[PDB]
């Protein structure tokens, strides 16, 4: 079984279009079993989204087509914690990204689907044209 | 006389009619018995607290964890993965090994590589 954990976050900001920035999410530094770790944003009226994970220790990653290319998520070489390098910033990026940690799957992937076992609280991102 | 024991409010690991130093499997999962005076005068081979850290001991690596007890199988710990033997508790270390039929790389301290070996 994957116990919850908590998911401690930094970062994010506002930015014209165009601009770069940073994520953070820190998890306990011991987890039974394999863990993905990254982001997920949702914008408040809408539907949350997957955006990048990464199993921490093996670097499979997953990335959302709409963010492929622009944001990258990679791990700390010492934690288990994430970065999300949120590059070329558009308007539509703007949300509430959220820290989720939940367990890989059998062949070491990470997935969007079936199920998140652990949340952060969310960080804004606000782009503006 | 030989076996995991409880005396005085205390617990032993015993061969030879002594306690053993190590770390061993009783009936409340992998333990560290440890040397006197290692944590707050422990007795010698008496079960020690011993917790959210890795214990090197004779070249072995193991990872307790928040009840004093040795981990096994698959663990996320500080950026890497490890596997610790089931039967030992003693983390893989030092090359291939293969584990639910695949077979992985770890270094010597423990840790795996990326990526799948065979």
């Amino acid at each position: 079984h994957m116990a919850q954990v908590t998911l401690k976050e930094s970062g994010g900001g506002s930015v014209q279009a165009g601009g770069s920035l940073r994520l953070s999410c820190a998890g306990p530094r011991h987890i039974p079993g394999s863990v993905c770790m990254g982001w997920y944003r949702q914008v408040p009226g809408k539907e949350r989204e997957g955006v990048a994970l990464i199993l921490i220790g093996d670097g499979h990653t997953n990335y959302a087509d709409s963010v492929k290319g622009r944001f990258t998520i990679s791990q700390d070489s010492a934690a288990n914690t994430v970065y999300l390098q949120m590059n070329s910033l558009k308007p539509e990026d703007t949300a509430v990204y959220y820290c989720a940690a939940a367990r890989g799957l059998s062949d070491w992937t990470c997935s969007f689907e079936s199920g998140v076992n652990s949340w952060g609280q969310g960080t804004q991102v606000t782009v503006s044209s | 006389a030989n076996g995991y024991k409880t005396i005085d409010n205390k617990n032993f690991y015993f061969r030879n009619g002594l306690p053993q130093i190590g770390v061993f499997k009783g009936s409340n999962g992998f333990e560290y018995f440890a040397p006197a005076n290692t944590d707050a005068n422990n007795i010698e081979g008496q079960a020690i607290r011993y917790q959210n850290r890795f214990l090197h001991l004779l070249g072995k690596i193991y990872y307790f964890g928040n009840n004093s007890k040795a981990v096994t199988g698959w663990q996320t710990i500080n950026g890497k993965v490890y596997y610790f033997m089931p039967d030992t508790a003693m983390a893989a270390a030092g090359g291939l090994f293969e584990i639910d039929g695949v077979i992985y790389f770890f270094g010597v301290d423990g840790v795996k590589a990326p990526g799948i070996y065979g």
